[PDB]
DNA sequence: CCCTGGAGAATCCCGGTGCCGAGGCCGCTCAATTGGTCGTAGACAGCTCTAGCACCGCTTAAACGCACGTACGCGCTGTCCCCCGCGTTTTAACCGCCAAGGGGATTACTCCCTAGTCTCCAGGCACGTGTCAGATATATACATCCTGTTCTAGAGCGGC
DNA sequence: CCGCTCTAGAACAGGATGTATATATCTGACACGTGCCTGGAGACTAGGGAGTAATCCCCTTGGCGGTTAAAACGCGGGGGACAGCGCGTACGTGCGTTTAAGCGGTGCTAGAGCTGTCTACGACCAATTGAGCGGCCTCGGCACCGGGATTCTCCAGGG
């Protein structure tokens, strides 16, 4: 469920990121927030 | 049986394309092709259907089809 | 990080020598066998299609398409170009005689 | 005094209509029936043609070769120019299939 | 018989093409046109020749070159 | 640089000749027309039964849509060399005329082989089935393409 | 004028994802075997259409001069194909999401073969006959020859 969580930067991990494929998965259990999803991912990466 | 010409999906005459070797595909040429298509299923169709009326038939057959492609020049193998 | 990103194009080669080795049809079965029906709805109302029937009509359209497509590629490269465009399918045809 | 001095494509387009609304043979008779006799002596020697029989390859041969024109100059327009080339003639001859 | 394929001269290509409503004619035109009109040639005298010899006939006439274009979807009227 | 008046030349409308191909006429003869007569393909009636039409679960690969950017269609410039318009001089094209002799066209005699049956039998077709190459599946493995980092060459700047 | 540092093109190596293969196993038509059985083949009869021979007249090839239309050569030049550059947009790429394609299943009947049946229909045979075509007479529509002209087009002058 959700839209945004984990345990690292989040970018939009559903229950999965999203934009990317799927050979990337992690399922592990940790200590997951999401803080405005890291803040608009970071001010959109400090513009570019 | 209404705006069945969509039936030929956007993806469907791109892999058409790629069967051709076109490298890229325009955005206006999917209505060209369906026309095309229609045009050329609207001759060769109705030229079955005139094939299925003079048979005594009212169910077209593959039989039939191949004639109406082959009188046009345009054989088709394997039936 | 950032993902493979394809050149435009390579994907679109990936797909010529796919499509181009392999016999599988690329128009599915059922979207053309209605388009046959409604077609024929126009010349007789109480009208069946067989299986192979329509069979028939779909691999002598996909293979007319894909001959057109060659000519219509063909085209584009003699007119220094790469994308197939709506007046090189108008040339193709008027080259054949299919108006 | 000044000359004339026509600029090209002016006289060509009234050559063309001059061309289209006649029906004259543009080839000539003998050039073209010299050429019959030596394709068709490489097939086989001592072979006659009647008068009326080169005049049914004649007229064909003109008719072809002006249809196949018609589809070399649609691909110079379609080509954005107005010179033939003689890669147009080899994209009308693939597109026919021959 | 020899150098007859010059036999079609430049402005008789000239004038096939200002028939045919072209503009202007390239001069690798020619010799291109000149090597069609002789391979269509090279086709339909050697069908016409087979039309002939099947006939116990020595000249070709032209029934046999009509026969010989209208075999290959050129039918010729007139003759 | 664009708009407009006057004149050079290819093209269009028109009067007179005529001539040679098109229109009209005479046989008449051979193919179109009339009647009869059967073998026979075909329209019609009943059975059926095998395949298509219509609807239903489902699930899943196929398809619509939106975000992004870089190969590419398209707009604009010059040039120069490739092609057209025209003057001149050859050149073979066409019609004018004449035979030639292989050769197309026609007629006839005759002779082989193809039309048309009888019988049969051995190769071909419908049915049944063991089976062996292809497809699904998946970790493994190519495999080339895209991209990041580093190497080396080139131009700019500063000092002696 | 030479050395030093900055910058950037390009060869090279590593990661990535969609395919090339090495089995495991299903599997589903493939080809072999069988049993017929229905169409081709040996043999025969008869006749008819072409092979061959002859004729003939006809028509295409070779072969000349004449001439004037046109191909060919060359000069002037002029407008366009293409190399190049710049803009931008619109179509390549990628997944989210949706949505219908297809596999499998069930039921019904639309109707195509299949088998009789009976029935008009067309090839073939006498018998015939009337306008199509080869040929001849006539005649007029447009090719030809000029004559003239509107009439559309390019060059020069003006704003």
């Amino acid at each position: 469920g959700g839209r945004c969580l984990a345990f690292h930067g989040p970018l939009m991990y559903e229950a999965h990121y999203q934009g990317w494929k799927s050979s990337w998965d992690e399922w592990v259990g940790y200590d997951r927030i999401r803080a405005y999803n890291e803040e608009n991912i970071a001010m959109k990466k400090r513009l570019a | 049986l209404r705006d069945n010409i969509q039936g030929i999906t956007k993806p469907a005459i791109r892999r058409l394309a790629r069967r051709g070797g076109v490298k890229r595909i325009s955005g206006l040429i999917y209505e060209e092709t369906r026309g095309v298509l229609k045009v050329f299923l609207e001759n060769v169709i109705r030229d079955a259907v005139t094939y299925t009326e003079h048979a005594k038939r009212k169910t077209v057959t593959a039989m039939d089809v191949v004639y109406a492609l082959k009188r046009q020049g345009r054989t088709l193998y394997g039936f | 990080k950032k993902p493979h990103r394809y050149r435009p194009g390579t994907v679109a080669l990936r797909e010529i020598r796919r499509y181009q080795k392999s016999t599988e049809l690329l128009i599915r079965k059922l979207p053309f066998q209605r388009l046959v029906r409604e077609i024929a709805q126009d010349f007789k109302t109480d009208l069946r299609f067989q299986s192979s029937a329509v069979m028939a009509l779909q691999e002598a359209s996909e293979a007319y398409l894909v001959a057109l497509f060659e000519d219509t590629n063909l085209a584009a490269i003699h007119a220094k170009r790469v994308t197939i465009m709506p007046k090189d399918i108008q040339l193709a045809r008027r080259i054949r005689g299919e108006r």
